[PDB]
């Protein structure tokens, strides 16, 4: 809940600052392919398995 | 035959290769008081780039006599073996591990039952306990030191010159390339003209740096002053 | 990052953004982002930029031996498929999307093809971030064209997408490839105008130095 | 988390590291030698997952006589880290090693001391700290430590540093082992702090 | 290569392989050594090859322990029984490993007579060379038995009370008709064995140039020269 | 568990529980955790009885191997780098094992612990088992190297049978052995109700 | 994490005729500072620099790897190694390991056969931009990007551009947790270069 | 016996030579005539091409390019040197996908010289029978079966490499000049009236190499009448 | 042919081996214990050709060396094999290399190439020895043959020397060796240089004494 | 996305959707899930668009392959049969395809997601096949004519295209006879606009 | 792989015993409702929301 803020500036440590940091609340050149958010792709278009059983797989 | 001992004891395929190497350019070596003459004769002349002296390392220079392909298909080789040895330790090797690399693969070469010996000699110019030294690997891979030595067309009779007449003074390498142009003469006088072929090499093992021309003429100035 | 690319009666035209982003913070003001492929093929792309080069630069290796072996001009069906063979077998880890497009014997075509190996033919397209904001208006004034006509929507597609994106860059490249040949124009457009402000200045006083170790070149 | 301290001054190296071999809850073994003298010039101490450290250990002063006989490398401090350098980074991303090291020795360019850490990081300095103590002793080896130390005043200093770790850490630490490289060879020193 | 594989794998108009017929000249190439088989006792008595006297005498012993109760005597190429002998105690220990048992000798002969000629293969591991072994050997061991057993380079084997092999095994094969009866104790046996040696051996028969090894329920024994001395005074 | 091995002037001891346990339930009481290889070389399995057991008879058959090529008794060195080379190459699969691989270099004793982690050390005292702790308690009151060989034998009979009282994964027998220089000696299967 | 876990910046600005190519001299192991001199650049030769950051060790044996080919390649050619050649051996070098990248980020910096001033920069896996104004890597490349496109200029004399690329890495690094207290710039330039090393903050 | 395939085709003579290099040499020194002329300002590359078939001559090159600067023309077996083509483009590319420039002359003659080099030590493989004019980089090398290199100022190979090097030798000069020459003395050494179709020509000049087209080749011989 | 029989029974080229390993310079060792004396033939006539040391260290701590007779290139590959024995044992089993062990598993990487149709049998004898707590000679034949010597000679016309050596009188091992190898050497043709290994230490012999020993034997 | 096969009167007709949906965006609205396999096969693809579309690829020239080493025209079982393989060796491929075609005579072969290969006599695929189970089972009547199979299609996809959200645009059809195929196009104008 | 077999048997726990037992294949008397393995009560069957898009949920 605290969010543990400046346990980094309290402690050793054998990024929580003092201070909170912004966008609290990688090493490659990436950007983005589509402005959606986790989009790449396609969507893959087809009928989706639902129902049936899962927890009961072999009792056909 | 391929690499098969004979009923002498004999790997054919390995003199044959040895024999070869004497029909290579000549190439001399020899060791001096301030570094090491690596020496080389082309057929052709050619200025704008070195066809019988390279460089492995810092510390390191090779000479040429034979088989074109294989001399150079190994003297990258060997490039690349050293560049590996700087790679693993973080520092230049000397003479020895190249020659050991270039024996090793030659080695191996002249034992494979399918494939035939490395037709080419090299003289390895480099530096050892801070003294200078001078290596040799024939086809058959033996690693031979030397004060000084000779390989590729007319190798016997400049071989025989360099144990018969030279001074056996320590002396400057100026001093040790000139007795080398003078046995040249002497062996043959075609060594009292035609220079514009040749490659020599001061090596020092940071101050190496080749001999043009001009050189090699002002170095023939002191057998015109001597011989008349 | 709008890329955009549209066909029109005789070539394509694929226009893109100079700008790369690493987060929040702008990497290169003036990326180019069309990649060479052959001299009737051109590709843009989206996602990781080294994946964009190397696979465009492994279509431009596949396409060269072509072309130089079998002495004729490339397909653009065969870039792409060479595309889709490599990027399919790594399941999109390759993160590299393209818009693909060249001029060859059978005429004019456009490619999109995405991370994991798919491709679709297309007469207009846009990738990237501002994609969303470029297909606007390609929707609205796409047509049958000539160069003249394709060229202006095209930047004004990717002009939507510089305006409207907060990660698509400055200026604009384009480049036309037409059964009479490519022809490119680098910073076609520089919608993205930067103030004039003076050069501030230091004194040489403003900083000491402790050891200068002086070294030549030879 | 197993603490090792090493300086060096003017012709000589110090290396302290804790002769106890222990785990989370015990203490196996209380005076262990983690040291190798490859040859009188270098000694190196390795550290970490023991079952890691001492295998790659043998292997590298199995590699560094081989290369030494063989191929007549010369070893000296900077050699041998490079080796540990090379055989952490080869196995970092396939097999990774749990175990970090510390190099010193005399070398034609004098005193060296080297630093190999978990990743393979290879660095030299004046004084190293690995262990915990990169996180207690550091403050007095910069308080303490300086150019002109004595060989006494470097096994004075290590002896302040292992004190410190003694003191303060919860972790039981009872043995050092100290190996001073020096021109006079490899002199061997054991305390109980 | 195919070419030499196919020399390797020949056969003669008259059947029998020629790369076999020769290992069977090869084998023939060596000094003595006499097996005898009992009701109680299994003895291995060989000469010493002792090129020069500066050769270590004890340095050149002929027998190699292959396991627990298992001897290997053997003639004709030594280089050879080398391999023979690392993979006899690869294939016993093995045996051991799956079974927790000594191997019975005869499995073991099966084992060396399968590996024999399948130097045809590629893989490494089931083939004793590229070609048949050059040596003869008198394996003996005790497994509920004293047993004997002779191994030649055709791959083949066969279980003997009595065999001879070397240079002079037909002279000692003739000689065993007379001078061998399985009824004698070990000291008796192991002295017409010691006697039957000494008749083809090249020099003058000693405790340093014969090497015995007999094998028995209760001992693998070695013997030293002591006891060689003792049984042949 | 709980095994013990210890060196002291006259020699060395070795001590195991004999319990072998599948969670709550006691599978067996008479499991035997010592392997005897030779007679001057046995090792003290703990852990999972099965890998413990395979690793130490895959051990026991180098050494007999190696004595085949050299004629000679392998070294205490060299069995346990072999064990522990074994173990070694399955680190992380989560194979559980730790012994101790006792014997004589000659005239000199030396225990070398080694476990699943590749760890392999050499010491005069080692405890390997869930009933260790228990055992490492009653060994540092009263451990001594200048024990007399009585002496020593009780203290590592009594130091089991410490651990045993108070673990549940042990008390079974207590299996002794003394390993001198002519060869180790089973010298009771002592039942912990009895002592 | 593993980049900051040792920490430390680039900083490479291009001015007329000359590059000034800084580096902080700080290594860390977290939040400790375990060596106030370690320098992050390395010199094939008096023209050809580059520096590294990320995990150390990536650093030193990618270094390695490109000495060994750029030596190579040095001897197989009549001349030596264009800064734009060495930057795309060292994008390839990078991209040869895709699917286990390192983790480092590369600048290099030199000067062109012709004499002109070259800096570069590429990330994890060799994504390589050609600068003609400035390149930043590290931990406090915000605040140096922030800070050289505030002050820098086209076309800076060389002690200008010593002044101005010194002073941004000093302000940089003061904002910067883990930006280190020695500094070292080597000033490139047609006939060789200079190393020059200064202090900032002491804590 | 049937073939070995593991046997070494090439081996040392008593003579201490190569005896099937030698062999391999013969065979490519029989293909026909292709010259290379280099100049103050460039390099010319041309080959005749025999029509022996009815082999298309506009479509059908005796000139290749290697990359956008360098260039390739053979003499010998036509087989040997598509699989040679085919390993100088991986080269190339090779080098180009490394360093992303082109690739320099000399570094690729070495590298194409040791892998048909490979082909004197492999077991069961003859070497090329092929002999190669490689223009770039204002140089010209001949690569030799063997895998040797020369560096070049003006070369011929195929069966008149008896006497067609004169007027090259005797008149090099500018590039256009030395292409008029060049061009001019190989109706001489055809053994027909030289048609256009039936001459290809690469010449490098400035940056890039590039194989002239027939119109440009009927061009050049137009400039002569 | 390679890894076959000849119709005589014989193994050909394994006995073109090893005639090959008897055309090399002699050498001849002799030893008693905690101590072996040992003396190299060279050809060093040749002024400019520097002779090379034919003995070489297999393990310094161990304090095993290397020599050998015949093919000088095999003898390289086979000492590097020797120290990559020693390494490797001590690296898989974290004790030092016995020196048996060492010496079969050298001949037992002698005897591949000899069952190898692909390679060609090393054409050398080696020799293995060590002084560290009892003298022990080696003698590896190119076939994979070895056995411990106390005497003898390798090389050339190692039988004359070798009947020399055999039930001689002498017990001096210096005298032994060098005059064994003086009985055949050409002298001022091919010069005689020795050594004595003795325990963890190595010396040279100086050349006089030998010049004063083969005075007798070369006379 | 509504794929469908129907087997008409000597012939087969295969309609289909043109949208491609990326999320709430429309990837594409132009992209043709018609994929010729060969001038008589053709197959529609539904799954994963990358996946399928290498399978595509790849019996592509399996079916030339085995035509022409046997020299008879491509047959659909040969193509539906070396979609299955595929299909049911690499799990790791989403792919589910009806592949219809006229060899000698017309036929319906359905590869379901996990390789489950059926013969049919008319199919639906796609998310939007979900909402015209009802309507294709109701309406569906053997040997109709091109024009009633025409209308069966058109109604069908239709209705799929106006709940389904994945599915929209124009309706492609093509139609596979002995005497080759022919191509329609009912605008989605017409379709959206009504 | 190896399953920890003995983990507790080798350490003080400071239940993976000696010998594998068959549970590596609570205090409550509960009996099962169906013999289904998890299933207790009738299934929601309703029409269950299948794509959109969840990883843009406020792109309406």
């Amino acid at each position: 809940g605290f969010g543990n803020v400046g346990e980094d500036d309290l402690h050793p440590q054998i990024k929580k600052g003092a201070i909170f940091s912004p966008e609290e609340f990688d090493g490659i050149d990436k950007t983005d392919i589509f402005p959606l958010k986790k989009k790449r792709d396609p969507d893959s278009d087809h009928f989706k398995k639902t129902g049936g059983d899962d927890d009961n797989p072999f009792l056909y | 035959s391929s690499n098969t001992f004979t009923e002498e004891g004999r790997l054919l395929q390995t003199e044959y290769a040895i024999k070869n190497v004497s029909k290579g350019g000549t190439i001399i070596g020899l060791v001096c008081k301030d570094g090491v003459i690596l020496l080389g004769i082309n057929k052709t002349e050619l200025l704008d780039e070195r066809e019988k002296i390279y460089k492995i390392n810092p510390k390191v220079y090779v000479s040429v006599s034979g088989l074109f392909g294989d001399a150079m298909l190994l003297k990258k080789y060997g490039q690349v073996k050293a560049q590996d040895f700087l790679y693993e330790f973080d520092y230049d090797c000397d003479i020895d591990r190249i020659c050991n690399f270039i024996s090793e693969k030659k080695q191996l070469f002249t034992q494979y039952n399918s494939t035939r010996p490395f037709g080419f000699s090299f003289i390895y110019a480099g530096m050892k306990n801070n003294k200078f030294k001078l290596c040799s690997t024939d086809p058959s891979g033996t690693i031979n030191e030397w004060k000084g030595v000779c390989f590729g067309e007319n190798e016997d009779a400049i071989n025989n010159g360099l144990r018969n007449d030279f001074p056996d003074e320590e002396m400057d390498m100026e001093r040790g390339l000139f007795e080398i142009f003078k046995i040249l003469s002497k062996v043959t006088e075609c060594s009292a003209k035609d220079h514009k072929k040749y490659e020599i090499l001061y090596f020092k093992n940071e101050e190496s740096r080749f001999l043009e021309f001009e050189e090699i003429e002002n170095i023939l100035l002191r057998i015109e002053e001597e011989k008349n | 990052t709008t890329i955009v690319g549209v066909k029109y009666k005789g070539g394509v035209v694929i226009c893109a953004d100079t700008r790369s982003t690493s987060g929040p913070i702008v990497a290169d003001k003036n990326c180019s982002k069309i990649h060479y492929i052959s001299d009737n093929i051109q590709a843009c792309g989206a996602g990781t930029s080294a994946d964009i080069t190397r696979v465009t630069r492994k279509a431009s290796k596949v396409l060269s031996i072509f072309s130089k072996t079998y002495n004729r001009l490339p397909r653009v069906s065969h870039c792409v498929r060479t595309c889709q063979l490599h990027l399919h077998p790594y399941q999109g880890h390759i993160s590299a999307a393209l818009v693909v497009g060249g001029v060859d014997d059978t005429g004019a075509h456009l490619y999109d093809v995405y991370p994991h190996g798919s491709s679709n033919s297309v007469s207009y397209t846009a990738l990237g971030s501002g994609s969303l904001a470029a297909i606007s208006i390609l929707e609205a004034g796409y047509k049958d064209m000539n160069r003249e006509e394709a060229m202006e929507l095209a930047c004004a597609a990717i002009e939507a997408g510089i305006m409207n994106d907060l990660y698509s860059g400055s200026n604009i490249d384009v480049c036309v490839i037409s059964q009479e040949g490519r022809e490119m124009f680098r910073n076609y457009k520089k919608v993205g105008v930067r103030n004039e402000v003076p050069k501030f200045q230091y004194p040489r006083s403003s900083v000491k130095i402790l050891k200068e170790d002086i070294y030549k070149y030879i | 988390m197993e603490s090792s301290v090493a300086l060096k001054g003017n012709d000589f190296v110090i290396i302290g590291t804790d002769s106890s071999v222990k785990n989370s809850y015990l203490v196996l073994k209380r005076e262990e030698d983690k040291f190798y003298n490859i040859n009188n010039k270098v000694v190196f101490t390795y550290l970490g997952d023991q079952g890691d450290a001492f295998r790659t250990s043998s292997f590298i002063n199995e590699k560094l006589v081989y290369e030494e006989i063989q191929n007549n490398v010369e070893i000296t401090p900077k050699v041998t880290a490079n080796v540990i350098q090379k055989t952490l980074y080869d196995n970092l991303r396939s097999h990774p090693k749990n175990c970090y090291f510390l190099v010193g020795g005399l070398s034609q360019d004098g005193p060296e001391l080297y630093s190999v850490d978990l990743y393979g990081s290879l660095h030299e300095n004046d004084f190293m700290a690995v262990g915990i103590s990169t996180y207690f002793c550091y403050g007095v080896l910069d308080k303490e430590y300086h150019k002109n130390i004595t060989k006494e005043d470097g096994i004075k200093i290590i002896q302040k540093c292992f004190d410190v770790l003694k003191q303060r850490c919860s972790v039981d630490i009872s043995n050092i082992e100290i190996k001073i490289v020096s021109k006079e060879g490899v002199e061997t020193i054991n305390k109980v702090l | 290569s195919i070419v030499s594989r196919q020399n390797a794998n020949t056969y003669s108009a008259e059947g029998r392989l020629y790369q076999v017929e020769y290992a069977m000249q090869a084998m023939n190439l060596g000094t003595s050594s006499i097996g005898i088989k009992t009701k109680d006792y299994v003895l291995l008595a060989s000469e010493k090859k002792i090129i020069s006297k500066l050769q270590n005498p004890s340095s050149v012993k002929k027998h190699y322990r292959v396991y627990d109760h298992i001897a290997l005597g053997f003639s004709g190429i030594s280089a050879d029984v080398k391999t023979i002998v690392d993979k006899s105690r690869n294939f016993a220990i093995n045996h051991e490993y799956l079974y927790d048992e000594n191997c019975k000798v005869e499995r073991l002969l099966e084992h060396l007579a399968d590996l024999s000629l399948n130097f045809d293969k590629k893989e490494a591991d089931e083939k004793i060379f590229s070609r048949p072994f050059g040596a003869s050997l008198l394996i003996i061991g005790y497994d509920t038995e004293p047993r004997l057993f002779s191994l030649d380079p055709s791959g083949s084997y066969l279980e003997y009370h009595a065999k001879a092999i070397g240079s002079g095994s037909e002279v000692i094969e003739n000689m065993l008709e007379q001078e061998f009866d399985p009824n004698v104790d070990i000291n008796s046996g192991l002295k017409n064995i010691l006697n039957m040696l000494s008749k083809v051996m090249k020099d003058k028969i000693n405790n340093f140039n014969v090497e015995i090894t007999a094998i028995t329920k209760n001992e693998c024994k070695i013997l030293t020269p002591e006891e060689i001395e003792q049984f042949l005074e | 568990t709980t095994t013990l091995a210890f060196i002291f002037q006259g020699g060395m001891v070795i001590a195991v529980d004999s319990r072998a346990s599948a969670g709550s339930y006691i599978a067996s009481q008479n499991v035997h955790k010592v392997i005897r290889v030779n007679k001057h070389l046995i090792g003290t399995m703990a852990g999972g009885a099965s890998d413990c057991y395979f690793w130490e008879k895959k051990m026991g058959l180098y050494a007999k191997l190696y004595e085949l090529k050299n004629n000679k008794r392998i070294s205490v060195s060299a069995a346990s780098m072999y064990l522990s080379n074994c173990v070694y190459s399955y680190k992380g699969q989560g194979l559980s094992l730790g012994s101790m691989v006792c014997g004589y270099d000659g005239d000199k004793p030396v225990i070398y612990y080694v476990d699943d982690a590749g760890q392999r050390l050499s010491g005069d005292l080692f405890s390997v088992g869930s009933g260790s702790t228990i055992a490492y308690g009653v060994l540092n009151e009263s451990y001594r190297f200048d024990l007399t060989k009585e002496e020593a034998l009780n203290l590592g009979k009594k130091a089991i049978w410490h651990a045993t009282h108070r673990d549940a994964y042990s008390g079974g027998n207590v299996n002794l052995y003394f390993m001198d220089k002519n060869g180790w000696e089973h010298l009771g299967t002592f039942d912990v109700d009895k002592f | 994490d593993i980049s900051q876990h040792y920490g430390g910046s680039l900083l490479a600005m291009i001015g007329k005729s000359s590059v000034a190519f800084l580096s902080d001299k700080r290594l860390g192991s977290g939040p400790i500072s375990v060596s106030k001199n370690f320098t992050k650049i390395y010199s094939l030769t008096p023209r050809l620099f580059f520096g590294f950051t990320g995990l150390v060790s990536d650093g030193e044996m990618l270094f390695k790897k490109i000495r060994k080919n750029y030596n190579l390649f040095v001897q197989d050619n009549n001349k030596d190694m264009e800064p734009s050649e060495l930057s795309n051996m060292i994008s390839y070098i990078l991209y040869q390991k895709r699917l286990q990248p390192y983790y480092v980020a590369v600048i290099v910096c030199g000067m062109t056969l012709d004499k002109k001033p070259y800096a570069s920069s590429m990330d994890c896996i060799g994504a390589m931009k050609e600068t003609s104004e400035f390149v930043t890597s590290g931990t406090a490349s915000k605040n140096l990007m922030g800070l050289s496109e505030a002050l820098f200029y086209p076309e800076m004399e060389d002690e200008d551009l010593f002044t101005t690329s010194v002073q941004t890495f000093l302000n940089s690094s003061d904002r910067d947790t883990f930006g280190g207290m020695g500094f070292e710039c080597l000033l490139i330039n047609p006939e060789g270069y200079k190393r020059r090393e200064f202090v900032g903050r002491c804590d | 016996m049937f073939l070995d395939t593991h046997k070494q085709l090439t081996l040392f003579t008593s003579e201490g030579k190569l005896d099937q290099c030698d062999n391999a040499l013969k065979a490519a020194t029989q293909g026909s005539l292709s010259v290379g002329c280099v100049s103050e300002n460039g390099v010319v590359l041309a080959s005749l091409k025999e029509s022996n078939n009815l082999v298309i001559l506009s479509e059908y090159k005796k000139i290749y390019q290697i990359s956008p600067n360098l260039g390739i023309t053979y003499s010998g077996c036509q087989p040997d040197f598509r699989i040679q083509y085919n390993l100088s483009l991986k080269i190339s590319e090779e080098y180009t996908d490394i360093y992303s420039t082109n690739i320099p002359i000399r570094l690729f003659v070495e590298q194409f010289s040791r892998q048909i080099q490979e082909y004197t030590i492999k077991k069961g493989y003859r070497p090329f029978g092929t002999l190669l004019l490689i223009v770039g980089d204002n140089k010209m090398y001949r690569v030799d079966p063997s895998g040797s290199y020369t560096s070049l100022q003006v070369g011929t190979i195929g069966r008149e490499y008896t006497e067609s090097g004169r007027l090259l030798e005797r008149r090099k000069g500018m590039l256009d000049d030395n292409i008029s020459t060049c061009v001019e003395c190989i109706r001489e050494y055809c053994g027909r009236s030289v048609k256009s179709e039936d001459i290809d020509i690469g010449v490098y000049r400035g940056q890039e190499f590039r194989v002239y087209s027939k119109e440009e080749v009927q061009e050049v011989f137009d400039s002569i009448n | 042919a390679l890894g076959i029989f000849s119709p005589d029974g014989r193994l050909i080229q394994v006995e073109y081996a090893q005639q090959a390993s008897e055309q090399g310079s002699l050498v001849v060792f002799s030893s008693d214990t905690n101590e072996i004396c040992l003396s190299i033939e060279t050809k060093t006539h040749n002024k400019m050709l520097i002779d090379q040391n034919k003995l070489l260290p297999v393990d310094k701590d161990l304090n095993i060396w290397y020599t050998f007779s015949g093919i000088k290139p095999d003898s390289y590959k086979v000492l590097n094999e020797a120290r990559l024995i020693c390494r490797n044992y001590k690296i898989k089993t974290g004790t030092n290399i016995s020196f048996d062990e060492l010496a079969y598993e050298l001949s037992l990487y002698k005897q591949k190439f000899t069952l190898d149709s692909s390679m060609r049998p090393f054409g050398i004898r080696s020799i293995l020895l060590q002084v560290k707590d009892m003298a022990k000679i080696y003698v590896l034949e190119p076939d994979g043959n070895y056995s411990e010597y106390k005497c003898g000679a390798v090389g050339q016309k190692s039988v004359s020397v070798c009947e020399y050596l055999e039930k001689c009188e002498e017990e001096d091992i210096i005298f032994r060796s060098v005059s064994g190898l003086g009985t055949v050497v050409q002298s001022d043709k091919n010069k005689v240089m020795s050594y004595v290994i003795s325990k963890d230490e190595i010396r040279r012999v100086e050349d006089e004494t030998v010049s004063q020993i083969i005075s007798t034997v070369s006379v | 996305t509504t794929i469908m096969a129907v087997k008409y009167a000597d012939g087969i007709l295969i309609g289909a959707d043109c949208r491609t949906s990326m999320g709430t965006y429309v990837s594409s609205r132009f992209t043709d899930k018609l994929t010729k396999i060969s001038d008589n096969i053709y197959c529609c693809r539904s799954g994963s668009a990358a996946d399928t579309q290498a399978i595509t690829q790849y019996i592509t020239e399996l079916v030339q392959r085995s035509s022409f080493i046997d020299k008879e025209i491509p047959s659909v079982k040969k193509a539906a049969m070396a979609a299955k393989d595929i299909i049911y060796r690499y799990p790791n491929m989403l792919a589910g395809l009806i592949i219809a075609g006229y060899d000698t005579k017309p036929r319906i072969f359905n590869i379901s997601l996990g390789g489950t290969m059926t013969e049919a006599e008319w199919q639906i695929g796609g998310s939007g096949s979900a909402y015209i189970y009802g309507l294709c089972d109701t309406t569906f009547k053997p040997n109709m004519n091109l024009e009633e199979a025409l209308e069966f299609v058109k109604l069908a996809v239709t209705c799929a295209i106006k709940r389904d959200n994945a599915s929209g645009g124009c309706i492609r059809m093509a139609s596979i006879t002995r005497e080759g195929v022919q191509r329609f196009f009912y605008s989605g104008d017409k379709i959206l606009n009504s």
